[PDB]
């Protein structure tokens, strides 16, 4: 061959749009959680 | 393989999280003698 | 008379539960078990925010149950081993009167009717602060005041 070989990140615009709709769905729903708990924690703390 | 099971076990914390936050938010309302639980907390939140 | 029962341990008085409304409720840091041998299969619920432990009340034992009420006007109220006085936000007792391991006992009303906990209190020279658990209109609130033990 007269070329190089390629890295891990030679992908296709294709495929790096796929990873990012699944990895931001699931984000998502972990900060949603979180902030649930953080006033429900907050809220007894203060009300005692 | 590997990415998979990170993905699940993100999604299984989330879960934990919620039940933790329902059982120490309703908790006080069980202990007053003839205090009725609002219906918002009874049925919307913390439920 | 039939509205409280002893808590003991390897045949020690530890202290005491109280049958009250609806509900049945002993104190968390009391160790032992319930000599009634019907209260004693029931599960229980524990916080450790307000040291209670409290069960729901079997059908067959509702009768005994005694009455009571939110209101706290300033005055004197009775209990056991006494007079107590209200005033300020806190139960005052004569000191001398109360030792270790007579906790659990209820305060009463004029008419009877029961407003209070007491679990713990403070030394001080001519009288002395109790710490107890009350409550309000759908909510419970606990109050110690500075240097209480438990008793």
């Amino acid at each position: 061959a007269s070329h190089t070989t390629l890295g891990v990140q030679d992908i296709s615009t294709t495929a790096m749009s796929w990873v990012q709709k699944i990895t931001g769905g699931v984000g998502l729903i972990v900060a949603v959680a979180a902030l649930i708990l953080i006033v429900v924690l907050c809220v007894s703390f203060s009300r005692h | 393989s590997v990415a998979s099971f990170v993905l699940l076990s993100m999604v299984g914390t989330a879960v934990g999280m919620c039940v933790c936050a329902r059982r120490r938010c309703i908790t006080p309302y069980e202990l007053t003698p003839g205090a009725t639980v609002p219906f918002l907390l009874s049925l919307l939140c913390c439920v | 008379n039939d509205c409280i029962f002893e808590v003991k341990h390897e045949g020690k008085v530890m202290g005491y539960a109280c049958l009250v409304g609806d509900k049945v409720m002993k104190p968390a840091h009391v160790k032992g078990t319930i000599d009634n041998a019907d209260l004693a299969k029931l599960a229980f619920k524990r916080s450790s925010k307000y040291d209670l432990e409290c069960a729901q009340i079997p059908v067959h034992m509702k009768s005994d149950a005694s009455k009571f009420t939110h209101e706290k006007p300033e005055g004197y109220y009775n209990w056991h081993h006494g007079a107590v006085q209200y005033s300020g936000g806190r139960f005052t007792i004569p000191t001398g009167a109360g030792k270790p391991g007579d906790s659990g006992r209820p305060i009463f009303d004029n008419k009877g009717r029961v407003v209070a906990i007491v679990l713990g209190g403070a030394n001080e020279g001519a009288r002395t602060a109790l710490s107890v658990v009350t409550w309000n209109k759908d909510i419970v609130t606990k109050i110690t005041p500075e240097g209480a033990e438990e008793w």
